[PDB]
RNA sequence: CCAUAGGUUAAUGAGGCGAACCGGGGGAACUGAAACAUCUAAGUACCCCGAGGAAAAGAAAUCAACCGAGAUUCCCCCAG
RNA sequence: UUUUGUAUAAUGGGUCAGCGACUUAUAUUCUGUAGCAAGGUUAACCGAAUAGGGGAGCCGAAGGGAAACCGAGUCUUAACU
RNA sequence: AGGACCGAACCGACUAAUGUUGAAAAAUUAGCGGAUGACUUGUGGCUGGGGGUGAAAGGCCAAUCAAACCGGGAGAUAGCUGGUUCUCCCCGAAAGCUAUUUAGGUAGCGCCUCGUGAAUUCAUCUCCGGGGGUAGAGCACUGUUUCGGCAAAACCCGAUGCAAACUGCGAAUACCGGAGAAUGUUAUCACGGGAGACACACGGCGGGUGCUAACGUCCGUC
RNA sequence: GUUUAUUAAAAACACAGCACUGUGCAAACACGAAAGUGGACGUAUACGGUGUGACGCCUGCCCGGUGCCGGAAGGUUAAUUGAUGGGGUUAGCGCAAGCGAAGCUCUUGAUCGAAGCCCCGGUAAACGGCGGCCUAAGGUAGCGA
RNA sequence: GAACUCGCUGUGAAGAUGCAGUGUACCCGCGGCAAGACGGAAAGACCCCGUGAACCUUUACUAUAGCUUGACACUGAACAUGUUCUAACGUUGACCCGUAAUCCGGGUUGCGGACAGUGUCUGGUGGGUAGUUUGACUGGGGCGGUCUCCUCCUAAAGAGUAACGGAGGAGCACGAAGGUUGGCUAAUCCGGAGGUUAGUGCAAUGGCAUAAGCCAGCUUGACUGCGAGCGUGACGGCGCGAGCAGGUGCGAAAGCAGGUCAUAGUGAUCCGGUGGUUCUGAAUGGAAGGGCCAUCGCUCAACGGAUAAAAGGUACUCCGGGGAUAACAGGCUGAUACCGCCCAAGAGUUCAUAUCGACGGCGGUGUUUGGCACCUCGAUGUCGGCUCAUCACAUCCUGGGGCUGAAGUAGGUCCCAAGGGUAUGGCUGUUCGCCAUUUAAAGUGGUACGCGAGCUGG
RNA sequence: CCGCGAUGGUAGUGUGGGGUCUCCCCAUGCGAGAGUAGG
């Protein structure tokens, strides 16, 4: 029932993490500061489709 | 490779890589080969004439392997940093 | 309705008292802290105790609760 | 209707046989895949037609790689 | 012979004579042995030639990397304690 | 008149006995059915193999039929069964684990052998350092149990037992490590050439299962 | 009457009779890559297929399932056609980044599109079914250890 | 196979001419009989196994002849967005000729007519036909159950350890239920007692107060690259991990943080999709395609995953095998069965013991139902009857005897006793049983449930 | 640092041997737990 999602870098590098989410309970977009290894900085990552 | 029906090693492991066509037409030359050419100029054609490299070789690199004990002109070959030092120390020269 | 079991996990003491170990070496695999980490011993996420220095394994019973601690005496 | 079909005669040739090789028309399955259907066996076995002392192929609308080679056939490599 | 195990009431053989089952080719690896040795060896073919010629090739003397590429290093990684 | 009746020839084949290395690879003997019919018989002809023909039994198609016979593909394939031929010397298994359309097959590992290399490498004993939760024991815990007392018969207390999935205790042994001697044809480990084996059996000890039944069955260990 | 030549002769097969169904003749159907041939030198009072099995009295209810027959509005749907969008290439335009006509080209797949199926009916001497609230309908006549 | 080829009781791959012990036995024919040589015959037909076969079935799978649909072709002309036309094409209508010809062709004519029909393509239908699949474990097979992962016990105090052994769980959840800093401590009973007897996101075990339990604030370390060393695996793999570099959160800082108390929450490879990319780019520049990095698609659950794609029947059967494995009989066993005994509740007017023996206890036999799978699958014929038997005694009759609730007659019960004896019929394949009628009685068992190289064949 | 305990006996048990072998016994080595005196 938890669905796979991409977290996509806001730095425009195309780097992404993957995780899961319960979209029924939590329909709002997951946003987290995560390390982008391309630019080598912590930047905001935002949910997108897998 | 048959293992009794268990997925065999050469199928449970993934394929990898590709084969380079450029690698097949690239050779390595040892320092010990530099004296074997006729006339003290080392290029693709003189290496081919001396049977050091095959006729379809288009690219060649001189590496630090064996010794060079004579002045040699190397023309139109890549040379390693160590091979360059060895050739120049023996009174040779390298031409791009 | 029975007929099931899980794979045995090879828990227990890997290096006994007085054994010389290199740093990183696993001393005990366990479920929870049946043994506790003393001097120069770390505790992994699965409660594995491992050596953080080269030396000899030492078991000891200390504290008010009278708990089994494992330490490394550095060589 | 002209004619053409058709008819008769003459001349010339063919026909049938033969072990392999050769070109062409058709063309399996067992088997292997540890089952089996894609795949394999194999364009093999076999059937059929045709030829010759050989046959077939053959004188680039071919390769190559900016250098060049120069019809076809066969052998050794390239290379499992 | 087959079996955990056969005097076995498990199998096979009436007897004799003759015949009757790990081969051959090619590739590949290891061992022994011989030659030559940072080299070794030629294939087809030519040659009346077991000679001699023929070194086209093949293996070896360098590796690392998927590869470009670098090279006694190289790959990994922005970079290695 | 009649797929009418009784009954020979003729055509069949219901019963019994015989025969069963027969007189005979289907008969003989005594009886039995049809006997002008959907009858029977001579000669010749036609139908051909996934095909024929069949008042249908998978019947028959040359003593052959749920796919004829002959030749070919062909030495199909056979994880199955059988068999495998002279001599001596040295070493010497396994019947286990893991996986498997796997279970009587096979693969890696274990165990055998040959070669090469290498440490006081290995074993026994003694001493030293260790972790145990088994045997036994016990009843605080988790359950179970009996008696008395006490009392909302609970609870609590005293007394008594029981436990593979109970432990406020806890051996012997075994195992890991260290040190030391003696002994042992390196007995050890690694790498490489060649395997076989992966149906085990009984006996002792510790157990599950079964009835502390089985020359039973399933593990551990000798 | 027929049958398992060679262990079964029968209650099995066939049968006259009955019914359903196909078939308008270059018939259906069958043998045949085909030409043709059988059906038949027959023509629906005929021919094929299927089931039942003289005769007598009879042959009930169920069309939901599967088949067959009829329907044909609607949904769905093939080849075909190639609208539209996206990309590759490059004449150019750009100082460079890039952009980018025509052509060629890779891809996308609008529109068109029959039968079938879904769908709407019929049909049991079609295959079949024929109750303890439920079903398509609950076994009639006759018969019954 | 060779034989100098006896009985018995044991033994023993478990039913012995050949072994042990013992008994008996002069050497050799002939006629007879079939109890044994697990006699001869046929590599068991039953049964199981083999990733064997054949043929048969079907709403198994995949195909396919046939049938059927449309598009384009052969295929044309006038408007309609209707029909008509003739010239392609059809004619198994007529007539004429080749011609001595119910073939064929040509001609003339009628009819039909761009229809029909055929080719290519295409949807449907298609056991009519074809190739195949249709798992394994299993105290025989089948049916049922099971197949991967986690926890406990079995498990013999290191690890590991089997069974169709005993018990339960998983195929997730959570941007907080993660990180850090600070703060807090339960169940239950009546503010106090009590001390984790609660709690853990979910099984069980081992943990947890320094709490891992619980609350709040601030957060994204549920970081990226690596990794000394170690654990665990045949391997593929899986696990634990200080520390190093970069960048981060919390905290005052020390420090802590590479998800969660830990141990389940899973799927190799191939093929392909998406994004990225100092790689590759078949003349060259590009591109396509490939590589590399990130990621996606399996109840492939038969969970090391034969295929993208699969069910059955065979008594019409067939081959290779197995006593590795079932049906008969033997063997081991003796739960069950049958027989005997111990105790004595009681019944029996009274009285436990004439007779019966509750609750319980102990044996014997091999004797029923079974268990096991040791012998036999290169065959050990299997029920009943008939014929012919032979032994045991737990005795049915006849013989001897004790007790009696034995007056007699006739019984009951127990002991001794195996010499001899121990029904015919109706019904049914029956053994048995019921029935009729006998008898002194119509015994119970063993003998391959005696006896098919003796008969029968229900 | 982390709030009991002898002695003796008993249970168990390694090795070897034995029996009437579901369980024991003997030789030798190891030797609890509980409880008792006591602290
Ligand atoms: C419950 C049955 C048990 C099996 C019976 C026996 C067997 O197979 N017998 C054969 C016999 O066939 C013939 S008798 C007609 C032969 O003559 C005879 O020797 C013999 O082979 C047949 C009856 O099946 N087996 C060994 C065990
Ligand atoms: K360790
Ligand atoms: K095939
Ligand atoms: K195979
Ligand atoms: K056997
Ligand atoms: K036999
Ligand atoms: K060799
Ligand atoms: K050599
Ligand atoms: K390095
Ligand atoms: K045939
Ligand atoms: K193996
Ligand atoms: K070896
Ligand atoms: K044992
Ligand atoms: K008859
Ligand atoms: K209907
Ligand atoms: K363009
Ligand atoms: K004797
Ligand atoms: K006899
Ligand atoms: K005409
Ligand atoms: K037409
Ligand atoms: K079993
Ligand atoms: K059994
Ligand atoms: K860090
Ligand atoms: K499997
Ligand atoms: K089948
Ligand atoms: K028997
Ligand atoms: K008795
Ligand atoms: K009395
Ligand atoms: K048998
Ligand atoms: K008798
Ligand atoms: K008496
Ligand atoms: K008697
Ligand atoms: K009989
Ligand atoms: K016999
Ligand atoms: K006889
Ligand atoms: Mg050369
Ligand atoms: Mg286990
Ligand atoms: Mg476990
Ligand atoms: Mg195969
Ligand atoms: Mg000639
Ligand atoms: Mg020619
Ligand atoms: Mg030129
Ligand atoms: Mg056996
Ligand atoms: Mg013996
Ligand atoms: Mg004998
Ligand atoms: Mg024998
Ligand atoms: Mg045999
Ligand atoms: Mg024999
Ligand atoms: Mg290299
Ligand atoms: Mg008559
Ligand atoms: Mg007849
Ligand atoms: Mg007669
Ligand atoms: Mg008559
Ligand atoms: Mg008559
Ligand atoms: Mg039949
Ligand atoms: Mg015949
Ligand atoms: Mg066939
Ligand atoms: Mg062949
Ligand atoms: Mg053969
Ligand atoms: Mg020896
Ligand atoms: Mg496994
Ligand atoms: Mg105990
Ligand atoms: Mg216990
Ligand atoms: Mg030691
Ligand atoms: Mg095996
Ligand atoms: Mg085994
Ligand atoms: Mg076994
Ligand atoms: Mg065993
Ligand atoms: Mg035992
Ligand atoms: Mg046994
Ligand atoms: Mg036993
Ligand atoms: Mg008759
Ligand atoms: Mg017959
Ligand atoms: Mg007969
Ligand atoms: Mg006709
Ligand atoms: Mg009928
Ligand atoms: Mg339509
Ligand atoms: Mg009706
Ligand atoms: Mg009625
Ligand atoms: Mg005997
Ligand atoms: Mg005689
Ligand atoms: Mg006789
Ligand atoms: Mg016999
Ligand atoms: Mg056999
Ligand atoms: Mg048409
Ligand atoms: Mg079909
Ligand atoms: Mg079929
Ligand atoms: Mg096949
Ligand atoms: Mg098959
Ligand atoms: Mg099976
Ligand atoms: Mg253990
Ligand atoms: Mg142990
Ligand atoms: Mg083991
Ligand atoms: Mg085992
Ligand atoms: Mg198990
Ligand atoms: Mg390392
Ligand atoms: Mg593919
Ligand atoms: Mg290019
Ligand atoms: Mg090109
Ligand atoms: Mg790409
Ligand atoms: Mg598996
Ligand atoms: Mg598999
Ligand atoms: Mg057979
Ligand atoms: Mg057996
Ligand atoms: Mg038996
Ligand atoms: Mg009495
Ligand atoms: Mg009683
Ligand atoms: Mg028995
Ligand atoms: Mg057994
Ligand atoms: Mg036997
Ligand atoms: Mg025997
Ligand atoms: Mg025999
Ligand atoms: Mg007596
Ligand atoms: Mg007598
Ligand atoms: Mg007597
Ligand atoms: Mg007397
Ligand atoms: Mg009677
Ligand atoms: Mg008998
Ligand atoms: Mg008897
Ligand atoms: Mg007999
Ligand atoms: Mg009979
Ligand atoms: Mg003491
Ligand atoms: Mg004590």
């Amino acid at each position: 029932i938890r669905e796979k999602i991409k977290l996509v870098s806001s730095a425009g590098t195309g780097h992404f993490y993957t995780t899961t989410k319960n979209k029924r309970t939590k329909p709002e977009k997951l946003e987290l500061k995560k390390f982008d290894p391309v630019v080598r900085q912590h930047v905001i990552y935002k949910e997108a489709k897998i | 490779g048959f293992e009794g029906g268990q997925m065999p090693l050469y199928r449970r492991l993934p394929k990898f890589g590709f084969t380079s066509r450029k690698a097949a037409i690239t050779a390595e030359i040892r320092l010990s080969d530099l004296a074997k050419v006729e006339g003290g100029v080392v290029d693709l054609n003189t290496l081919k004439a001396a049977n050091i490299i095959g006729i379809q070789i288009e690219f060649a690199k001189v590496i630090l392997a064996g010794e060079v004990t004579t002045p040699v002109t190397v023309r139109g070959l890549r040379v390693t940093k160590g091979a360059r030092a060895a050739i120049e120390a023996a009174g040779g020269k390298i031409e791009e | 309705r029975n007929g099931r079991d899980s794979e045995a996990k090879r828990l227990g003491v890997k290096r006994f008292g007085g054994e010389s170990v290199l740093a990183g070496s696993i001393i005990v695999r366990q479920r929870g802290t049946k043994f506790h980490a003393g001097a120069n011993v770390g505790c992994g996420r699965d409660h594995t105790l491992f050596a953080k220095a080269d030396g000899k394994v030492k078991f000891e019973v200390k504290g008010p609760k009278n708990r089994k601690f494992i330490s490394i005496e550095a060589e």
